[PDB]
RNA sequence: AGGGGAUCGAAGAUGAUCAGAUACCGUCGUAGUCUUAACCAUAAACUAUGCCGACUAGGGAUCGGGUGGUGUUUUUUUAAUGACCCACUCGGCACCUUACGAGAAAUCAAAGUCUUUGGGUUCUGGGGGGAGUAUGGUCGCAAGGCUGAAACUUAAAGGAAUUG
């Protein structure tokens, strides 16, 4: 049965780009699926993204524009002490000046670079580059 | 020799064995 | 790719295919660039002055390399009524 | 962009329909199906020939702003279309490939037939698929004349046909010389027809 | 996927499937069974003092061939009656 | 069996190609012609060559042979391919189109005489 | 396998090998000096060569 | 390695099927196997037919089949070469000759 | 006195095409080994090994030998070339051929701070040939090129000085280590960071501008 | 254990074959083969491929269901029904082509989305032997099933492909 939805979409997303695609469909939707595609396109690895409101839990679609490698989930999202943040992004992100380890704080859910500002930690969801 | 005919051997060897250790009850 | 007084280092900033935007890498020899004239007043195609796309090796094999200049096409205003975004 | 003279005139569609390369193929193919517009009962489908010229145009636009005229190479192994590309290659500096293809033309400098063109057609992805094959080795563009059920592996702007021959492929090589010769060269006003006939190439035989 | 518990809470399992794994190595499972105690003529010791018995002089294997100048000893500590190689040109003459 | 090499062969296709209208049907003829365009080591070879030569020739004129071409054939070829009738579009009485067909020129912007089907 | 075979040879070599006492030389520096030693002779002088350059050949080729 | 992706013959989706007996080893084969092939003939032979209709009674009469479906097991046909053997690739045709 | 052959090799010749990057950039075949002999000459070779491999005939045996050639001066670019041929100077010499026609770019660039010519890698990269995959990782300055000898020494001539190789398979069987790591490095110029997503109007191509030039008899 | 016991047929007997021939071939035939009431728990029990979820590609067949077609064919007059035809869509045993991808390869629409390594979960392996052995426990009327070592020994054992 579905266990995580966010890998679920974050998978349709990267069959998508690799196979050339310029959109997917993301079944369902979620909360954190959403602001887990904000921290993305922010930094401009996605394009625009449209919910679809069925009385039921959502649909995505979401507009590839090139440029995505890999946006990948963590599972189980494992609990990140502030001085361990460094070991993840050391682990799996490409090189030290770009990519990103996006966490989920009780500051709320935010990138690695962000979250070494604000002075927070938590939870590891993914990581995007 | 072939595996099947290896394991009647020592399914042979087995109850010979049992037979023996009964030799002193 | 910058460095420290802002100097341009690097060997060479490779081409980008006009469909998926990823990098026509150095071996790609399946990629290809199309290249278009521009017509002036009635007829007389115009020589230098081209409309240029390019294709990756990827899109190409796939047999995308058509359908998306079709849409390459008419975007850049070169066709009409032949694309459609919706199927 | 390009102006007005060049939409339709219902002299050339008339051609086309005369030509009947509007006809089209029972198997669709789901990388063609734009250039259908609907199926005739009994199993036909028909081609949107607006949507062919506006590709011929585009076709012919291509041909054209290649320098050199004469490594544009016209490809046929067919016999339908084998007299039709040396008709082509003859009004464009083009050089003709009719007979077999010859494995080793493209990549392969010592052969006896190196072209090193910048840009090849083609009547039949299918039944030249060896020059199809061999363009994407060395970095080739390609116009291909295509049926709707025809191979887009390798091809780029494909002129929707029929191909399945009588007088189709004969003509989009004649139209497609036609418009190259329109262009840049020397024909000039896009409003009159021609004073070789389109009967030029066809097949023989006899 | 990976036909392993991927659960945060599912530690246990995880330490102790490898604790029951560990098993299949040798080195392991040599060190938890006191195999070099029990098994072992040295007591795991790496030396032991022994008492000449008799000289032997055993075939080396295929493809070589000699005769390989050994003598049996029974180890002070065991009694534990062990064969060693006494090593270069006519050694075995040193020993009696 | 009497199946003429490669060397031979090759004589042969080579000088067809460059000495057609000098060359004719005839062996002993052809046989004094290579001696004047072609350096040959041993008679029978000559000869060899020679009556392959001719054996081509008696069969070129006759239709093309398979694999050989020279000038005065490829003449030929291009003068007989221009033929052009009265046309074969045309038309004869209109176009006959089916239908849906005739609805894809509607659906279109044009002119032309109709039919039905 | 056979564990009683013949220790009669016991030594059979050793045994044999005419005794030719060493000829005596001048004692080789020790210390740095040796490593002195080695740096100048390998690789600052450079002697014998073959496009590669050879540490011990006995009598060459010629 | 795997000589078939039909192991023997087609059985996919099933378990197992019951067997026949070769018609001229008597070794027991799963149906789903078997090289089988259909004898049909004249009871009469191509040679007499001359003398029958010649010597019978009736207009011309209509000549009887005998109607033989034989099953064969994998060595006798092959032996017997109703099979043969093919390349790597011709193995894969499974169109009648 | 070399005689181009086809129309790449005259527009270098001719000197129209100065720079290997014109072909990079436009990805060209390049088949005329000169070419890159002239665009790019004090480069250097070096044979990594030359095993031999044997075979059987129909009476009795065959047996030749099979050398691997690196060719790069020591600023990104660099070739990799298998030989095997009846002789040992026959081998290495097609070999080298073969290995400047292979001739790769190298993106380079900073582990961390961006201060003065780079010393590693733009980014993590990996290459897989037959079981043996190779992985390469930015690294500090002063790193060194940490990998085996036969890496190590096809990095040098890629113009490297820091990285961290991480190689999983049969690390032995050489010349497919070799062709792992190559095509490890030239991965790099196709792993697409931020610092290029800008967009150009991509190039003509000297086939194009320089097209009389470029044409034959 | 009772029934049954045509057929075929372990054991056994014979006839040949062979140097021998306890066999293969022929003949005779016990047990068995079938059933009822009890056991047994194993097979290359095989797709030698865990299950649930998602995603990534083209194609024509077919089984079951449904939908659409002033389609076809059936009476005495062409309505219902029946079967059939075409399109579509679920859910099935499969098949064909391709390779973006994967593999040591053979090959694979999964064996793909894995050094750009984390969707959930069960199980098993850790060089070859010794050995499925010994010992203990347990289940079985028995045959045996499940559980299951070590001493010592060994540089290979093994997979796929290649050319002879
Ligand atoms: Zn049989």
């Amino acid at each position: 049965t579905r266990s995580s939805v966010l890998a679920d979409a974050l998978n349709a997303i990267n069959n998508a780009e690799k196979t050339g695609k310029r959109q997917v469909l993301i079944r369902p939707s979620s909360k954190v699926i959403i602001k887990f595609l904000q921290v993305m396109q922010k930094h401009g690895y996605i394009g625009e993204f449209e919910y679809i409101d069925d009385h039921r839990s959502g649909k995505i679609v979401v507009q590839l524009n090139g440029r995505l490698n890999k946006c990948g989930v963590i599972s189980p999202r494992f609990n990140v002490k502030i001085g361990d943040i460094e070991k993840w992004t050391a682990n799996l992100l490409p090189a030290r000046q770009f990519g990103y380890v996006i966490l989920t704080t009780s500051a709320g859910i935010m990138d690695h670079e962000e979250a070494r500002r604000k002075h927070v930690s938590g939870k590891i969801l993914g990581f995007v580059y | 020799m072939r595996a099947k005919w290896r394991k009647k051997r020592t399914r042979r060897l087995k109850r010979k064995r049992r037979k023996v250790r009964a030799r002193s009850k | 790719m910058e460095n420290d007084k802002g100097q341009l280092v690097e060997l060479y900033v490779p081409r980008k295919c006009s469909a998926t935007n990823r990098i026509i890498k150095a071996d790609d020899h399946a990629s290809v660039q199309i290249n278009v004239a521009k017509v002036d007043e009635e007829g007389r195609a115009i020589p230098g002055e081209y409309v240029t796309y390019a294709l990756s090796g990827y899109v190409r094999s796939r047999g995308e390399s058509d359908d998306s200049l079709n849409r390459l096409a008419q975007n850049d205003g070169l066709l009409k009524n032949v694309w459609s975004y919706s199927r | 962009s390009l102006p007005a003279t060049f939409d339709l005139t219902p002299e050339d569609a008339q051609l086309l329909l005369a030509a009947n390369t509007h006809l089209g193929a029972r198997n669709v193919q789901v990388h063609q199906e734009p250039y259908v517009f609907n199926a005739r009962p009994d199993g036909v489908h028909v081609i949107n020939v607006g949507k062919t010229w506006e590709k011929l145009v585009l076709a012919a636009r291509i041909i054209a702003a290649i320098p050199n005229p004469e490594d544009v190479v016209a490809i046929s192994s067919r016999t339908f279309g084998q007299r039709a590309v040396l008709k082509f290659a003859a009004h464009t500096g083009a050089t003709p490939i009719a007979g077999r293809f010859t494995p080793g033309s493209f990549t392969n400098y010592i052969t006896r037939s190196f072209k090193e063109p910048r840009l090849v057609i083609v009547t039949d992805p299918r039944s030249d698929a060896q020059a199809i094959k061999e363009a994407s080795y060395v970095n080739i563009p390609v116009i291909a004349l295509t049926d709707l059920d025809s191979p887009s592996e390798f091809v780029d702007v494909a002129i929707p046909c029929n191909n399945r021959g009588k007088h189709s492929i004969g003509l989009i090589w004649y139209l497609l010389a036609r418009e190259v010769l329109r262009l840049r060269g020397a024909l000039v006003d896009r409003t009159q027809p021609w004073s070789i006939m389109p009967d030029l190439y066809f097949y023989r035989d006899p | 996927g990976k036909g392993k518990p991927r659960g945060l809470n599912s530690a246990r399992k995880l330490r102790v499937h490898r604790r029951n794994n560990r098993w299949a190595e040798n080195n392991y499972k040599k060190r938890l069974l006191g195999t070099a105690f029990k098994s072992s003529p040295f007591g795991g010791s790496s030396h032991a003092k022994g008492i000449v018995l008799e000289k032997l002089g055993i075939e080396s294997k295929q493809p070589n061939s000699a005769i390989r100048k050994c003598v049996r000893v029974q180890l002070i500590k065991n009694g534990k009656k062990v064969t060693a190689f006494v090593p270069n040109d006519g050694c075995l003459n040193f020993v009696d | 069996g009497r199946v003429r090499t490669k060397t031979v062969k090759r004589a042969s296709k080579a000088l067809i190609e460059r000495y057609y209208p000098k060359l004719t049907l005839d062996f002993q003829t052809n046989k004094r012609l290579c001696d004047e365009i072609a350096t040959i080591q041993s008679k029978r070879l000559r000869n060899k060559i020679a009556g392959y030569t001719t054996h081509l020739m008696k069969r070129i004129q006759k239709g093309p042979v398979r694999g050989i071409s020279f000038k005065l054939q490829e003449e030929e070829r291009e003068r007989k391919d221009q033929y052009v009738p009265e046309v074969s579009a045309r038309s004869n009485g209109v176009l006959n189109v089916d239908n849906q067909t005739s609805d894809l020129v509607k659906s279109l912007g044009l002119k032309l005489p109709l039919s039905v089907i | 396998a056979k564990v009683h075979g013949s220790l009669a040879r016991a030594g059979k070599v050793k045994s044999q090998t005419p005794k030719v006492e060493k000829t005596e030389k001048p004692k080789k520096p020790k210390g740095r000096a040796y490593k002195r030693l080695l740096y100048t002779r390998r690789f600052v002088n450079v002697t014998l060569v073959n496009g590669k350059r050879r540490m011990n050949p006995g009598p060459s080729v010629q | 390695p795997k000589k078939r992706a039909s192991n023997g013959r087609n059985k996919k989706g099933r378990g197992h099927v019951k067997p026949v007996r070769c018609v001229n080893c008597s070794k027991s084969i799963p149906k789903d196997k078997a090289i089988k092939r259909m004898a049909i003939r004249n009871i009469v032979e191509a040679a007499a037919v001359r003398d029958l209709s010649e010597a019978s009674v009736y207009p011309e009469y209509a000549l009887p089949k005998t109607y033989n479906k034989l099953h064969y097991c994998v060595s006798c046909a092959i032996h017997a070469r109703i099979v043969r053997v093919r390349s790597r690739e011709d193995r894969k045709n499974r169109a009648p000759p | 006195g070399w005689v181009p052959v086809t129309k790449l090799g005259r527009l270098v010749k001719a000197g129209k095409i100065t720079t290997i990057e014109e072909i990079f950039l436009h990805s060209l075949p390049v088949k005329e080994f000169q070419i890159i002999d002239t665009l790019l000459p004090g480069l250097q070779d070096e044979v990594m090994n030359i095993k031999p491999v044997q075979k059987q005939t129909r009476a009795g045996q065959r047996t030749r030998f099979k050398a691997v050639v690196v060719v790069g001066d020591s600023n990104g670019h660099v070739g990799l070339g298998i030989k095997t041929a009846k002789e040992v100077a026959g081998a290495i010499r097609a070999g080298i051929i073969i290995a400047k026609l292979s001739v790769i770019p190298i993106r380079r660039g900073y582990w961390g701070t961006n201060l003065g010519q780079p010393h590693s890698l733009a980014t993590k990269t990996t290459g897989k040939c037959g079981s043996v995959t190779v992985r390469l990782i930015p690294a500090p300055r002063g790193s060194g090129i940490v990998a085996s000898p036969a890496v190590k020494k096809l990095l040098q001539l890629a113009g490297v000085e820091d990285v961290y190789t991480q190689s999983n398979g049969k690390t032995r069987t050489l010349e497919n280590t070799l062709k792992a790591a190559f095509v490890a490095i030239g991965n790099t110029y196709g792993f697409l960071t931020p610092n290029l997503w800008a967009e150009q109007p991509l190039p003509v191509s000297p086939l194009d501008i320089y097209s009389d030039e470029a044409s034959a008899q």
